């Protein structure tokens, strides 16, 4: 089966810096994969979905680039209450895995 | 002239169900199924399920349904009796036999405008045909 | 021809062409190697030309690989059920193969769509061609920014680039059908090399008579297809190559 | 607005069978793509089951045949069947909106099933 795996899982950043989430698929699924951000003790929210795209409602401060077997989550404003838990979900599948996910924190 | 020009078979005939219609022109010779309406007295000027492509004269024919099969004969012996038909014998040989499936009660005939035509009707009735040495029907009783 | 076809169309509103006063070989389409996938599930292959129908339809349409598999009698998924639904009774053959430098290219393939939202599944053998706007249709006013409703139809994303099986494969599905009504399309027909001045087994479409064969001298009339004796007994018969 | 209410989180036996409820509003359960996702405390998401507008019900391989799916049409409400659980299956399972390819929006709350014996 597809299998999605994100590095490096832990990265510690301050505010206002760039940071680079990848999700780097095992198996090909295109650009079918969408990026979520699970606050603890809340539910996920979906950030890029698909293509590089933007949600509605979400800051224009979150974007995405790369497709197939590589992609990376870009952030310009690195806002203080944005750190949480990131998923990478292949969208266009019957069998939707997840990712590892990354966790962020204040430097 | 060739005035007569096609022939209709269908149960209802009037685009109501599938009719079997078969209609001559001078290119080639055109038969379908496809549903149509035509009015009391259709005049020519001067879904399909099958489909196919082909007074001196004198254009017998024998048109009959068996077995699902639709079955065309022909001969076009020439006549110089311009009243009524004339004694003789003349055999019919076998042209078409399209299976079209469509069962036909009703009958009708195509004709242009800008020429009398015979109507038999067939029944089970024994027949024995003589049959030539090249084997060809020469005479036939009832 | 419509294998070799340029024009495919796309799944949702798949082609329906109905083949009839014709002859396919079976034997050649089941030895051609081009074929990925070449599944049959009414009849086997090395018995379809034997086999005799009477209406062959045959779908046309472009698929994602990873949708071969759900592309099956009896089988649910999203193009299994959404615009290429299947009876569970299924008399045909399922023929599909790897079109990745046909028909991708490296800008996107928008031409073919796909059924993504549909309220319920599908008949077999059934095509909904209408592009309605917005599939849930909650409220019938229509808007642009549509929140329970969405657009069904949506285009597929081909790259050659990937090439890992979300490339585009050409599938097409054959149905065979007796419709009680005498045969129209139909295998094709073996012809030995006759054989004559030897006493030969023989079948002169469907004479399955015994006999030396011999070149006569009797002339038939031009309709007539085989002989016969006073006895009603086959002496003559017109050989039909 | 649209909001999802996932409740049914409690005890149960091994090869038990609970009920799990969520209540959406704003949505129509006949066409719309309900998925079950799961979160083990400790631990990230994972898919569990998927079911269609129409049926053509779907499960994980660790979860295949254990697990059974069952939508109610009375106020929309989703319901997912549990039987043959496992210490294993606690984690805090949440709902889904119908947007297959454009992306998820909205889950359900959540509440963590424990289970064991
Ligand atoms: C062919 O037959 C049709 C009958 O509908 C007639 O209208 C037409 O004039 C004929 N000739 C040609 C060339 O179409
Ligand atoms: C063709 O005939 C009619 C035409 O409306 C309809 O039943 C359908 O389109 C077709 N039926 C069959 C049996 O082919
Ligand atoms: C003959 O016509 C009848 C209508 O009275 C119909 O039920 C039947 O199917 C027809 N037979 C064929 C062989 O078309
Ligand atoms: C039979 O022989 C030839 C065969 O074409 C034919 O021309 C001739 O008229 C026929 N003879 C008789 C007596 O029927
Ligand atoms: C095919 O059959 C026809 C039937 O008359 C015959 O004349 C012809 O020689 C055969 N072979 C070819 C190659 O056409």
């Amino acid at each position: 089966d597809i299998q999605l795996t994100q590095s490096p899982s832990f990265l510690s950043a301050s505010v206002g810096d760039r940071v680079t989430i990848t999700c780097r698929a095992s198996q090909g699924i295109s650009s079918y994969l969408a990026w979520y951000q699970q606050k603890p003790g809340r539910a996920p929210k979906l950030l890029i979905y698909a293509a590089s795209t933007l949600q509605s409602g979400v800051p224009s401060r979150f974007s995405g680039s790369g497709s197939g077997t590589v992609f990376t989550l870009t952030i310009s404003s690195l806002q203080p209450e944005d750190f949480a838990t990131y998923y990478c979900q292949q969208l266009n599948s019957d069998s939707s895995t997840f990712g590892q996910g990354t966790k962020l924190e204040i430097k | 002239s060739n005035i007569i020009r096609g022939w209709i078979f269908g149960t209802t005939l009037d685009s109501k169900t599938q009719s079997l219609l078969i209609v001559n022109n001078a290119t080639n010779v055109v038969i379908k199924v496809c549903e149509f309406q035509f009015c009391n007295d259709p005049f020519l000027g001067v879904n399909c399920t099958f489909e196919y492509v082909s007074f001196k004269n004198l254009r017998e024919f024998v048109f009959k349904n068996i077995d699902g099969y639709f079955k065309i004969y022909s001969k076009h012996t020439p006549i110089n009796l311009v009243r009524d038909l004339p004694q003789g014998f003349s055999a019919l040989e076998p042209l078409v036999d399209l299976p079209i499936g469509i069962n036909i009660t009703r009958f009708q005939t195509l004709l242009a405008l800008h020429a009398a035509y015979y109507v038999g009707y067939l029944q089970p009735r024994t027949f024995l045909l003589k049959y030539n040495e090249n084997g060809t029907i020469t005479d036939a009783v009832d | 021809e419509v294998f070799n076809a340029t024009r495919f169309a796309s799944v949702y509103a798949w082609n329906r062409k109905r083949i009839s006063n014709c002859v396919a070989d079976y034997s050649v389409l089941y030895n051609s190697a081009s074929f990925s996938t070449f599944k049959c599930y009414g009849v086997s292959p090395t018995k379809l030309n034997d086999l005799c129908f009477t209406n062959v339809y045959a779908d046309s349409f472009v698929i994602r690989g990873d949708e071969v598999r759900q592309i099956a009698p009896g089988q649910t998924g999203k193009i299994a059920d959404y615009n290429y639904k299947l009876p569970d009774d299924f008399t045909g053959c399922v023929i599909a193969w790897n079109s990745n430098n046909l028909d991708s290219k490296v800008g996107g393939n928008y031409n073919y769509l796909y059924r993504l939202f549909r309220k319920s599944n599908l008949k077999p053998f059934e095509r909904d061609i209408s592009t309605e706007i917005y599939q849930a249709g909650s409220t019938p006013c229509n808007g642009v920014e549509g929140f329970n409703c969405y657009f069904p139809l949506q285009s597929y994303g081909f790259q050659p680039t990937n090439g890992v099986g979300y490339q585009p494969y050409r599938v097409v599905v054959l149905s065979f059908e007796l419709l009680h009504a005498p045969a129209t399309v139909c295998g094709p027909k073996k012809s030995t090399n006759l054989v004559k001045n030897k006493c030969v087994n023989f079948n002169f479409n469907g004479l399955t008579g015994t006999g030396v064969l011999t070149e006569s001298n009797k002339k038939f009339l031009p309709f007539q297809q085989f002989g016969r004796d006073i006895a009603d007994t086959t002496d003559a018969v017109r050989d039909p190559q | 607005e649209v909001q999802l209410v996932e409740s049914g989180g409690g005890l149960v036996q091994p090869g038990g069978s609970l009920r799990l409820s969520c209540a959406a509003s704003g949505l129509t359960v006949s066409s719309n793509y309900m998925r079950w996702v799961r979160q083990a405390p400790g631990k990230g998401l994972e898919w569990v089951s998927l079911i269609y507008a129409g049926g053509s019900t779907f499960y994980a391989d660790s979860v295949k045949g254990r697990f059974i799916i069952s939508r109610h049409n009375s106020k929309n409400i989703l319901y997912l069947q549990m039987n043959s659980l496992r210490a294993e299956d606690t984690a805090v399972y949440f709902c889904a909106r119908d947007l297959y390819v454009f992306g998820m929006d909205v889950w359900g709350q959540g509440t963590a099933v424990t289970v064991s014996a």
